[PDB]
């Protein structure tokens, strides 16, 4: 019942393309992306959810919508030929959140990170650090093959939230059976 | 307009024939007229001092009634406010977030003329801060005349920092005649502000700056400010700040009324008729009290102008200049006073020419004909309630009740036989022409 | 308290509009809109950033921006008006405020009304308050009440229009 | 030069008036009211201006 | 390609609105707006604008959020208004492009395939028009240099409508000079051409040394566009275009003397008028 | 209360722009749009933006005011910064003046039922044609007050009676069921010093030498009938007539011959020839 706007970074990286999951990388993602909608959109009939692309530098391609249509429809055509900037996405979608159509809404981003993190630990340190005091929650859905429990994005949840924690999780799935069954354990129900 | 001629023609001589008598007619004006009819009802016993307190609480016990009522009383005490400051003081923080505000505002900038008290500075700047249009309009000129001729950097610092920082024209409006005022006689002591006004963008805050000239280089005329003033009109884009350029003028040369009708010879016939107003009113103020009879002809042709308010104009400055004056003085006097009578009855005549004539009759026959228009006094010294009250007249064309501000500048005509403390013995003094 | 003919603010506080930023979990920003002793902390730092919305466009006249006498209250507020877009603390830091406020311990008292220029407040929409400190050079900062104090500035809701004269189906 | 502008510009201002209708007078009616043929149109009972 | 975008003065007047309406509530650096306007044969007119949502963060010059559903909405807005209208570019009040120009050229690209980046300052420059259109484009570049998005431009000027006109002529009534070459103004704008050439001939100036010190790179083209103008110099005080020159200026010299002798006769006419009215006038007083 | 004749509803440069554009994109047909502005006091109504609304076979009238879309524009307009509230609406009178018909005067009533100072603009693009820009906001007098009062505006100011009523307006109902606001224009810098460059001349343009071939064959026209001109001007000096010559004067005004073919010409060929002779000159330094 929690009135949030989830901003999920869908990841379009070449990575997301060795379908270690069952159909492919991409449809795991899909689907993954559909049971977060239809989860956040149910929990309460007015929260709002968006995507963008993490691929390349980045795109909006829903902004902050009620319904879940426009985002499954621009889910298709993800086209996953780039690579993955996972600052510039979270720098994108907390412009995003901040340009919320209802300031009430709690921020939260979902963040499908399925190809290695290029990035220093430091820029993902500040980046989390400037997240904390702005009040938005990353959960982090670390994706098929990368370090296990990728070092980088356990200590930017971790300092995302420090001495108390919640509403920012990080999730890291091992090869095996389709993600979005894994994403309602987890994330959607907590 | 007839209400405020009543007023100037019985100032000061607490006769209040008319408004007992007409009582009907009297109450058929409501909202503003109403107060406009307080303020001179009050400034009807101008000096009157003692019984003024409770003379206006019997004769007025709205809103507007009682904002007229304390404009009034604030008349009453012109430069002499005494306690009536305290008790305007007073009254204006008790106030009702209204109209009053602003009858209070100027009741008591009038009482404190130039005393420069702090407290009422402050309670001031209070209700001009309030930012209430009406409340504010009334305020920018109750600093101004509160601080007159003082010279306060913070007060100029907070009124131009108001001007330059609200909406409600009419605020600004005010604070021009309050930046003006504050800087009365010094003529060089800033010479800033008005580089700063005159530059200044909004056309309000320039009228603001040349209203300044005039009142500070008021009297000595300072070649430097008629050609300030007299370039502005010329080349100024807004067309009330052209006219305030003209009009200061009358308060820039009324001390050498000889070469101020040359100035204005052929300024009265400017293709824009504000230029031309402006004009017939620098006259007016020009030549306030005597008959110069080159004014007077001047305005003749000028009075049948096909614009309404240069016709207004002429015929209050035409009034001013003939106050006090018979035919064998000036043999333009009767002709005049037919013609106020023709364009007042006159029926397809213009409500603003008509204004105006009744206007020129009250000023023609203020006090009972004995008070007179003189902006300097009988030793050569500049007059300031005459000079601060023209002004605020003058600037009746965006406020009709600042009009009895013209009572300040009638000043008695009158030689008094004082001999002793409180004797005045009845010497009979003859003259030499009948 | 209060000045004569204006009202408090705080039945003209929408909210969906108000939205605060660094504040603690245990005491949220509902709390500094209550006159109890609950109050609202900033949980990771001293600055904090609370936004307010208003139904219709309000004016400002004071406002109490009460706070602890322990050294944690408000020291220094920035404020800005009409805000289309959320605050960033780097980039509420480089803009300047509507009316930059030093509050000294007197303000801060339960008593303390600080007054604002009205003249810069007069079509406010949505104000926002950086405390940029505390008094007392705390870790979190405190804000035991918080409101302002203006008159309800007169909105035409052309969502309630409606033909008021005349016939259906006209035309010109 | 004032004289020279104020004549141009009291020509455009007349120049902006409406064009006046022609028609032919039939009789005079009440000393108020004559009736006129004008052209396209019909009959008309107008009134007369002052002068 | 577009040979010239003309940018109506609603669209000038509308991005310096917004510009002062985002700049008076907070401070941001630059105002985006998507462009509206219609498809000549090859001259894209823009009309109106209409602003779009916009926060960017200039430390990392790829942090931007621009409305697409906003946008959309807008536009769908307008064409229900003015159906006429196609979305052709987009404005930035930036005085200078920015590294994330072409991500935004890129995203309305999306929307128009011709996007046409006019970058309306205001900041009031006497010397120059305050627009400038710039164009993507990908090439090969031909002499062996890599390729980039980079930004082409195209000429800008500024056209009007007949209602746009009308108010723009009620609105400068006051500061508007006087149509006609009255010689006053013909200095004056002489003058100014001067002016403007030694502001263009500083720049280039500027730009040469910068190259020479080597802050700049030797563009390899446009430079030889600056030997071909240094070619085309006129080459004054040739003996045959002088004699030349000396005939035309005195044959304008002959038409300048006729002319100040029917002048003189004339104002000595009138004296000659006035003289005798005075006269007659005081002879008929007495 | 009353309404004072010193009221005036300011309007912006976009306003005014903006709803020329509309009403000359309507036009045989009458459009209609809502204003953005400010009631920012009693006697001042502020409008800065104004956006049309889509045009329906209703016309102008209560059912034009699309809710759903004026909802939407103005959600959408908060967001980019333009907090504004409806102040009053404006529709464009094709061919007749600025006047409200019944209509008319039964929007500004539903109008005004949300707010007493809603002010009506009325805007003609085919009068509007030259420097005259024929804008008018009117208002909605009580029919009530007509008897209850007398008028209902207040005149505490001259502000108001410096401009006058129009024949159509007066027959189409003004001072009677409407009555005019005077109409201010806000114009500031940054939007004066973008509009002087519609027509701005570039630096060129005061360095082009023109074309001597045409320039030498106006040169010579002109010096022609400058030479009948002159032949004209000698036989009217010569003739001299005394016969009243004041009265001369007057009966052979015509604007010809004497003065105004005379020396006007002669300064077109002045101006002209200097002109080109100095910027010939300036470019002969210039440009080596």
């Amino acid at each position: 019942m929690v009135l949030e706007s989830t901003m999920v970074c869908v990841d379009n990286s070449e990575y997301m393309r060795n379908g270690d999951f069952l159909p492919t990388r991409l449809q795991a993602q899909q689907d993954a992306v559909n049971i977060v909608c239809h989860s956040k959109t149910r929990s309460n009939p007015e929260n709002n959810v968006g995507l963008i692309t993490l691929a390349n530098d980045c795109e909006v391609l829903t902004t902050l919508t009620p319904d879940t249509g426009r985002i499954l429809s621009k889910l298709h055509t993800v086209q996953p030929k780039g690579k993955i900037t996972f600052c510039t996405g979270i720098r994108v979608a907390h412009l995003a959140l901040k340009h919320r159509q209802g300031k009430n809404h709690k921020m939260r981003i979902i963040a499908f990170v399925g190809s290695p993190v290029e990035d220093n630990e430091k820029d993902l340190v500040k980046l989390a650090k400037r997240l904390k005091k702005e009040k938005v929650n990353v959960d982090i859905i670390n994706f098929g093959e990368e370090e296990v429990n990728t070092e980088k994005l356990t200590a930017f949840v971790n300092t995302l939230n420090g001495k108390d924690g919640t509403g920012s999780h990080l999730v890291t799935v091992p090869p095996g059976p389709s993600l979005a069954d894994a994403l309602i354990s987890s994330p959607i129900l907590a | 307009a007839t209400v405020i001629a009543n007023s100037f023609m019985h100032c000061g001589t607490t006769s209040d024939q008319f408004l007992r008598d007409n009582l009907e007619w009297l109450a058929r004006a409501t909202n503003w007229a109403k107060f406009t009819a307080t303020a001179s009802l009050g400034v009807i016993h101008k000096g009157h001092e003692k019984e003024a307190l409770q003379l206006m609480a019997t004769y007025l016990p709205s809103a507007y009634q009682e904002g007229g009522g304390l404009y009034a009383l604030g008349l009453i005490h012109a430069n002499h406010g005494g306690d009536i400051i305290d008790y305007l003081l007073n009254q204006l923080k008790n106030a009702s977030n209204d109209i009053v505000r602003h009858g209070g505002s100027l009741g008591l900038g009038l009482a404190a003329m130039g005393t420069a008290r702090q407290d009422v500075y402050d309670l001031l700047k209070t209700n001009l801060y309030q930012d209430d249009a009406v409340t504010g309009e009334a305020a920018g000129l109750a600093l101004g005349l509160v601080m007159l001729g003082s010279k306060n950097a913070q007060a100029i610092e907070d009124m131009v920092g108001y001007a330059q920082e609200t909406q409600h024209e009419k605020i600004l409006r005010g604070l021009a005649v309050g930046i003006a005022l504050v800087m009365y006689g010094r003529m060089e002591e800033a010479d800033a502000l008005i580089e700063s006004l005159c530059r200044d963008k909004d056309p309000i805050l320039r009228r603001s700056g040349m209203y300044t000239v005039a009142m500070a280089y008021c009297g000595s005329g300072n070649n430097k400010a008629i050609r300030r003033l007299l370039h502005v009109a010329v080349s100024d884009v807004n067309d009330d700040v052209r006219r305030a350029a003209v009009e200061s003028l009358g308060f820039i040369l009324f001390r050498t009324p000889e070469q101020c009708p040359s100035v204005v010879s052929l300024l009265s016939e400017s293709y824009n008729p504000h230029v031309r107003y402006g004009a017939a009113m620098a006259l007016g103020i020009c030549c306030a009290g005597t008959g110069n009879k080159e004014a007077i002809n001047l305005l003749e042709p000028m009075t049948n102008d096909p614009v309404n308010y240069v016709r207004q104009g002429a015929l209050i400055a035409s009034a001013l200049i003939m106050i006090q004056q018979t035919e064998i003085t000036c043999p333009k006097v009767n002709q005049f006073r037919q013609l106020y009578s023709k364009v007042i009855n006159d029926k397809h005549d213009d409500v603003m020419a008509k204004f105006g004539a009744i206007l020129a009759q009250g000023i023609l026959d203020a006090g009972g004909h004995n008070v007179t228009i003189s902006l300097q006094s009988r030793t050569g010294h500049t007059h300031m309630p005459s000079v601060v009250g023209v002004l605020v007249f003058t600037q009746f064309w965006f406020w009709f009740p600042l009009s009895h501000f013209l009572s300040l500048a009638y000043t008695p005509t009158c030689v008094i036989g004082l001999n002793k403390d409180l004797k005045m013995p009845k010497v009979q003094y003859k003259s030499n022409c009948k | 308290d209060i000045p004569k003919g204006y009202m408090d603010l705080m039945p003209f506080i929408n909210k969906a509009g108000c939205e605060c930023l660094n504040e603690s979990d245990e005491h949220g920003f509902d709390n500094c809109l209550r006159k109890d002793t609950t109050f609202l902390e900033s949980d990771c730092d001293e600055q904090l950033l609370i936004t307010v919305a208003f139904n219709q466009p309000v004016k400002l006249y004071s406002m109490k921006f009460q706070g602890p006498d322990n050294g944690q209250g408000p020291k220094y507020v920035k404020i800005f008006i009409n805000l289309p877009r959320s605050m960033d603390f780097e980039e509420a830091e480089r803009s300047e405020p509507t009316q930059a406020l030093e509050l000294t311990e007197d303000d801060i008292k339960e008593d303390g009304i600080v007054p604002l220029r009205y003249v810069k407040f007069q079509n406010v929409n949505s104000v926002t308050i950086f405390v940029q400190s505390n008094q007392g050079e705390e870790e979190t900062t405190r804000i035991s009440y918080f409101t302002f104090i203006g008159t309800p500035v007169q909105a035409t809701n052309m969502n309630d229009f409606k033909r008021v004269v005349g016939k259906k189906g006209e035309s010109h | 030069l004032n004289a020279k502008v104020r004549l141009l510009r009291e020509e455009l201002q007349l120049l902006q008036e409406q064009g006046s209708y022609v028609g032919e007078v039939v009789r005079a009616m009440d000393k108020k009211k004559v009736l006129v043929k004008v052209h396209p149109e019909g009959k008309f009972v107008v009134d007369v201006d002052k002068n | 390609a577009v040979q010239k975008v003309v940018v109506h003065p609603l669209v000038l007047l509308s991005v310096v609105d917004h510009f002062n309406r985002i700049g008076k509530v907070g401070n941001q650096k630059r105002v985006v707006g998507v462009l509206l306007g219609s498809w000549q044969k090859k001259v894209l007119d823009v009309s109106n604008s209409f602003a779009v949502p916009f926060d960017e963060d200039d430390k990392d010059d790829s942090v931007w959020f621009l409305d697409h559903d906003y946008l959309e909405n807008m536009y769908g807005m307008f064409k229900k208004v003015n159906a006429r209208e196609r979305i052709v570019g987009w404005y930035h009040t930036g005085p200078k492009l920015h590294k994330n120009d072409i991500a935004i050229n890129e995203l309305m690209k999306r929307y128009c395939p011709n996007s046409v980046l006019v970058i309306i300052d205001v900041k009031p420059k006497d010397l120059g028009l305050p627009t400038e259109a710039y164009i993507s484009v990908e090439e090969v570049h031909d002499d062996g240099t890599p390729t980039s998005k980079t930004f082409e431009h195209v000429t800008s000027e500024i056209g009007a409508e007949e209602a746009e006109e009308v108010g723009v002529e009620h609105l400068l009534r006051d500061i508007k000079d006087t149509t006609v070459g009255t010689l006053s103004q013909r200095i004056t704008n002489q003058v100014h051409g001067l002016k403007g050439l030694n502001s263009k001939l500083l720049d280039i100036r500027s730009y040469l040394e910068k190259v020479a010190t080597g802050k700049l790179p030797i563009n390899h083209q446009i430079i030889y566009q600056l030997q071909d103008v240094f070619n085309l110099l006129p080459d004054v005080s040739l003996q045959e275009f002088v004699k030349a020159f000396y005939l035309k200026t005195n044959d304008q010299m002959v038409v300048v003397y006729l002319a100040s002798l029917i002048r003189s006769v004339v104002a000595l006419h009138n004296l000659i008028n006035n003289k005798i009215a005075n006269r007659d006038a005081e002879k008929k007083e007495g | 209360p009353a309404v004072d004749t010193a009221e005036q509803v300011y309007i912006s440069s976009l306003a005014l722009l903006k709803m020329l554009k509309h009403g000359r994109a309507g036009v045989p047909m009458e459009v209609m749009g809502l204003m953005l502005g400010e009631f920012v006091d009693d006697y001042t109504v502020r409008v800065i933006d104004v956006f049309a609304m889509p045009q329906s076979g209703t016309g102008v009238s209560v059912e034009a005011v699309d809710p759903v879309f004026q909802a939407k524009m103005l959600d959408m307009l908060k967001q980019t910064g333009r907090p504004e509230m409806v102040v009053g609406w404006y529709h464009s009178h094709p061919g007749f003046g600025c006047w409200l018909s019944g209509v008319d005067i039964n929007t500004q009533q539903s109008f005004e039922a949300l707010s007493e100072r809603a002010v009506a603009v009325v805007v003609d693009p085919i009068q509007s044609v030259k420097g005259k820009v024929v804008i008018d906001a009117f208002r909605l007098i009580n029919a009530n007050m007509m008897v209850l009062g007398h008028e209902p505006r207040q005149t505490t100011s001259n502000l108001g009676h410096l401009n006058k009523p129009s024949i159509q307006a007066l027959i189409h109902g003004l001072n009677r069921h409407y009555y005019s606001i005077t109409i201010n224009y806000r114009k500031n810098e940054l939007e004066q010093k973008m509009l002087l460059n519609l027509h701005k001349k570039s630096w060129m343009e005061g360095l082009t030498l023109q074309d001597y071939s045409e320039h030498c064959k106006h040169n010579e026209s002109v010096v022609k009938e400058m030479l009948e001109l002159a032949k004209n001007y000698n036989k009217a000096v010569e003739e001299e007539d005394k016969m009243t010559p004041e009265q001369l004067a007057i009966k052979n005004v015509g604007k010809q011959d004497p003065k105004r073919h005379l020396e006007e010409h002669v300064d077109v060929l002045m101006t002209s020839n200097i002109v080109q002779c100095l910027a010939a000159m300036l470019d002969t330094v210039v440009f080596k």
